[PDB]
RNA sequence: UAUUAAUCUAGAGUGUGGUAGGGAGUUUUGGAAUUUCAUGUGGAGCGGUGAAAUGCGUAGAUAUAUGAAGGAACACCAGUGGCGAAGGCGAAAACUUAGGCCAUUACUGACGCUUAGGCUUGAAAGUGUGGGGAGCAAAUAGGAUUAGAUACCCUAGUAGUCCACACCGUAAACGAUAGAUACUAGCUGUCGGGGCGAUCCCCUCGGUAGUGAAGUUAACACAUUAAGUAUCUCGCCUGG
């Protein structure tokens, strides 16, 4: 349960005099066993918002399968119109990615990955899109069993 | 082309001049005929329409070629003995369905509805009963049959059970 | 299986296949209908042979001229359909032709490609083995 | 027997023209007089599945709740369930979060019980306005916790009288991993409950039968005399 | 619009008639358009379908 | 006055064919003549002008097809209004 | 309360069902809208045309009882 | 991928039976009502906004009531609308009549769709010609709140508004939603067709709308007519 943070969003809501600063945070929780969970929350100060996001993220932990531990099929993930493209990197080309993308990929237990972030650079939807792209991939066993043809090729 | 004509004669004058109007309009229809000579008596006109406040109502329902309409209207409007010359055709839209005998139940039951003031009727003028048999006659038929069959497939019955067991 | 009503022809038949299958899986439907071509009956049969969709029935009314096909979608015991979203490759205006040297393997040895090389529909493995290339028709995985 | 045809005297019927496509399975389509009629055989099969699953859960010796949030009918039904088998139950407002958030609600119910214990120990040690405020706060806590105050642990299985009437209950059950049993109606959706049963609440012949048989499942699981689930036609509890 | 019921009851029945005429003929002193006329016809249709049903 | 059935039974190719490309183009030409009389009588009929353009160019398409596919299919159809 | 689909005549013209046309006509020489008539509205729009004709034919006054 | 031949239509469309709509244009008629004209009367006002004012008026104004000429559009009918290529159409009627709708099994038999080129229309303004200015009104004239004010308002008044050949061929041309093909719930509600019954509460398929499943979208929100599903095509946005 590392509960690693990725990005804090500086926000402020206008009210009757002054502006209440309730800056949000987004955290990712994992325990080096493939567990992944994302959680966004907010509070008056840093520690309370971090704790709330940690609770929200740790409330749901997910593990993804590893086979040829890259994204072994080209796929682009979009979460709120944010392009994050992951394509299979061979196991000897070295990992080349972005910092948030590297964090998301390595927290899931994968290896070198051909990533490309596009357009906007707001890390909240970047993390959301990267999570959607990585988690929507299917396992070879999935198609091997769901299809009547047992052979996976 | 279906045709109707409604003639309104000059004012509250005698029916003799209404018959004169009939005779005058007879020659206006050159060769397209089928008219029926009927009169609806003397009926008042509420507002000043052209110059008068009453008339005698006549209707002639002919059919055929649709070219004998403009001349009719202009000669009846020019003639002072006529205040309304109206001619009705396809721009009036109505029903002449080939299957009208299934509506005879409606024919009887609306006359019953218009006579609902008698105790002998249980059906209200607006009574929800849904008596229609919902006939369709609305399927485009086609004769075909299969040629191949392979790999029968079945699945479990459509009642979801989470984990199937919790013992 | 008598249709009791003839379906209306699409602009193109493979797009009709795609639309019918996608709207069937979208509307939680199990039976799909499409036109019947020798190419299209062949592609449906080869999809069935690889465990992607269920029984198919070719329906001929009075001649091969009016021929359609109704096929059931495969549904695994886990209520997961074997059709993960069919796609066409022989697209009108996007006709992509790959030689034998350019026959790919679908998402790194997970899916199945439909290739009519020189004599009929052939799956990816036999197409590579047969050292013959040709048109790639549809992608189902 | 177990949701036999006779036991549902007349439970067919619902509101005018409200039915989902995949609810055309458990409930037949619109009638000529605009009534969604709940079929009997599928009701019987779904209740058989729910009955066997709750029986094996009771063999596992989990914690269950009979939800009586409805005003009089289902409240009386679950009162009968409780008087037949002792079990924690919720009859007042199922709060919008009492299973996914129960820590500060555990401390809340503990504060309630401790204050009642103190009031039992206390005998007019202060001014009477403060005692009035004490009773005020006790009743304030009761009108929200009156349903959820008998269980000190999260349930392992719950029943529902109507999937749309118990949105909080099904939401908190889907946050957890406990399966849901509900009496789906044709205006509801069948993609929300882990055990879809076409039981009408507008027509009491289904809901009363299902409540009695759900009680009887855990009754026979606990080795006590069983009232129903073997009768061709059980008690006619038709609500006016 | 004639109203003849009694000495005063005729005017009591005429009150609604006068209101109807006043609301109908009030639109001949300001700017208007035929498209806006159809617009307001649809708007009053919605009003009587939501309130008067 | 649309010449609905009259123009259709004229150019039939077979025993029973009420939709023959020949009779479709004959109906299109009859409607083009009628709608041309319409347009000269009614110069500001925009909807009918659009419909007339649609009909005439669909007739052009049908003639193109009838020359493309079968010669005999338009060997008896040389009465298209021209000159 | 329809008077033409109920009567089943289905034929609408100037003078053959005038009382049925007037059933949707108020004594105020004004026709009730769709939200008041509540009919198939083929017959109601036919009533519209027929009674506007009647106003043109001076059967009922424009602005009078 | 494209061509070859013909029967099958199943989209192109067509036939038979029915069919809703203010479609459009052209033509015919009418006056409720105002102004001029006719009868009068009458006393001191009328005209009107934010308070009033400009202006009309003792010679008779406003008012009072109808009637001939005139021309505008035709109270309700008017639809959780129809029709319509968007554009637009509401007294009634006629001619051509476009297209909407099913019963459409039947029918040539892939003919098809988009479509830069091109053709047409695209409201209205305004404007060349012939009319009325009865009524309105841009411009205009005055009073009036803004520090002025041309801007709110009111009163009048030229072209014009209204008609026909029409032109500008431009829009908030809006569903701010390009078309055609195949499919996709339910429900909410307006409408059409066939079918069969009293009409609503009946079924089917469609036109114009919406909540909303799956689906889509940046969300709002589309959602059977997509911004969906896939296809085909054209044009455009790759910052202000």
């Amino acid at each position: 349960f590392e509960e690693r943070i990725v990005k804090l969003k500086r926000i402020s809501k206008t009210t009757k005099g002054g502006r209440n600063m309730r800056f949000s945070v987004l955290v990712v929780v994992g325990n080096r066993k493939g567990k992944i969970g994302y959680g966004i929350a907010k509070a008056l100060e840093v520690p309370n918002a971090i704790k709330k996001a940690i609770k929200a993220a740790h409330n749901s932990l997910h593990t993804i399968e590893i086979h040829k531990g890259s994204i072994y099929h080209e796929v682009i993930g979009r979460s709120g119109a944010s392009r994050v493209l992951l394509k299979p990197a061979p196991q000897g080309t070295g990992i080349i990615a972005g910092g948030a993308i590297r964090a998301i990929i390595e927290l899931a237990g994968y290896s070198d990955i051909y990533t490309k972030n596009l357009g906007r650079n707001t890390p909240i939807n970047m993390i959301h899109a990267t999570m959607d792209g990585i988690l929507k991939q299917l396992s070879p066993r999935r198609v091997a069993i769901l299809r009547n043809k047992n052979l996976n090729e | 082309m279906q045709y109707n004509i409604i003639l309104l004669v000059d004012g509250s004058l005698s029916l003799e001049q209404a018959n004169q109007v009939n005779e005058k309009q007879q020659q206006t229809l050159t060769n397209v005929e089928g008219l029926q000579t009927e009169y609806l008596g003397l009926k008042e006109l509420a507002y000043p329409i052209k110059k008068q406040l009453s008339a005698h109502y006549y209707r002639w329902k002919f059919s055929g070629d649709n070219q004998s309409t403009k001349d009719f209207k202009r000669t009846a409007n020019i003639n002072k003995q006529v205040l309304r010359e109206l001619i009705i055709n396809l721009e009036r839209e109505y029903g002449y369905l080939a299957s009208i005998n299934p509506k005879k139940q409606q024919l009887a039951l609306q006359k019953r509805a218009k006579y609902d003031e008698i105790i002998a009727r249980e059906n209200n003028p607006e009574n929800p009963d849904v008596p229609v048999t919902s006939g369709l006659a609305s399927t485009q038929p086609r004769l075909s049959r299969t040629e191949k069959a392979q790999k029968p497939k079945e699945e479990l019955w459509d009642v979801v059970q989470k984990m199937g067991n919790f013992d | 299986i008598t249709t009791t009503k003839p379906i209306k022809a699409h602009f193109d038949p493979v797009a009709d296949l795609l639309t019918k299958i996608n709207n069937a899986r979208k509307a939680k439907l199990m039976t799909v209908t499409t036109i019947a071509s020798k190419l299209k009956i062949a592609i449906l049969e080869i999809l069935v042979k690889e465990g992607y969709l269920a029984n198919f029935q070719v329906l001929e009314n009075k001649s091969k001229t009016k021929r359609i096909v109704t096929f059931n979608l495969k549904y695994t015991q886990r209520r997961i359909p074997s059709i993960n979203g069919v796609k066409q490759i022989s697209k009108p205006g996007l006709r992509i032709y790959r030689p034998f040297e350019k026959l790919p393997l679908v998402l790194n040895g997970l899916g199945i490609a439909i290739i009519s090389t020189s004599d009929g529909v052939m799956t990816d493995k036999v197409a590579r083995l047969k050292k013959i290339g040709g048109e790639i028709l549809a992608y189902v995985w | 027997s177990l949701a036999k045809l006779g036991e549902m005297r007349t439970h067919v019927g619902m509101v005018k023209r409200y039915w989902n496509p995949k609810m055309g399975f458990f409930i037949e389509p619109e009638r000529k007089h605009n009534n969604d009629h709940f079929v009997l055989e599928l009701q019987r099969q779904s209740l058989q599945t729910a009955y066997n699953y709750v029986k094996e859960v009771a063999q596992n010796n989990g914690q269950i709740l009979f939800v009586g949030t409805k005003n009089d009918y289902v409240k009386k039904l679950v009162n009968n369930i409780a008087k037949r088998v002792d079990v924690a139950f919720i009859t007042q407002r199922w709060l919008g979060g009492t299973l996914t958030n129960f820590k500060t609600l555990s401390i809340s119910i503990n504060k309630l019980n401790k204050l009642v214990e103190k009031q039992a120990e206390n005998a007019a040690d202060l001014t009477k306005k403060e005692n009035l405020m004490l009773s005020r706060e006790i009743e304030r806590l009761e009108k929200f916790f009156g349903g959820v105050k008998s269980l000190k642990r999260l349930p392992n299985l719950l029943i529902v009288d109507d999937p749309v009437y118990e949105k909080n209950a099904v939401a908190e059950a889907n946050i957890l991993r406990i399966p849901v049993v509900a009496l789906c109606n044709t205006n509801t959706n069948p993609e929300l409950v882990d055990f879809i049963i076409p039981a009408n609440n507008h027509q009491p012949q289904s809901t009363c039968l299902l409540m009695n048989l759900l009680a009887d499942a855990v009754a026979e699981a606990k080795a006590m005399p069983t009232m129903f689930a073997y009768k061709p036609d059980e008690e006619i509890q038709i609500e006016i | 619009e004639v109203k003849n019921d009694d000495l005063e009851l005729a005017l009591k029945k005429f009150k609604r008639v006068s209101l109807e005429i006043r609301r109908l003929a009030q639109r001949h002193e300001y700017h208007l358009r035929k498209g806006m006329r159809l617009r307001e016809k649809r708007k009053i249709a919605q009003k009587k379908r939501r309130k008067f049903r | 006055q649309i010449d609905k059935n009259g123009i259709i039974k004229s150019a039939q190719l077979h025993d029973k064919d009420v939709g023959s490309i020949q009779v479709q183009v004959s109906l299109l030409t009859s409607q083009i003549k009628q709608l041309t009389d319409h347009l000269l009588a009614n110069k500001k009929d925009f909807i009918s002008k659009r419909g007339l353009y649609a009909k005439v160019s669909k007739r052009k398409r049908l003639l193109k097809y009838l020359k493309h596919n079968d010669l005999e299919a338009y060997r008896n159809l040389v009465k298209t209004l021209n000159l | 309360y329809c008077r033409f689909c109920a009567i089943g005549q289905l034929r609408i013209d100037l003078i053959d069902d005038l009382e049925a046309l007037k059933r949707f006509l108020s004594p105020y020489a004004k026709i009730n809208p769709r939200r008041i008539t509540g009919n198939c509205q083929m017959h109601q729009r036919h009533v519209a045309k027929a009674l506007k004709r009647a106003r043109y034919l001076a059967l009922v006054p424009f602005v009078k009882d």
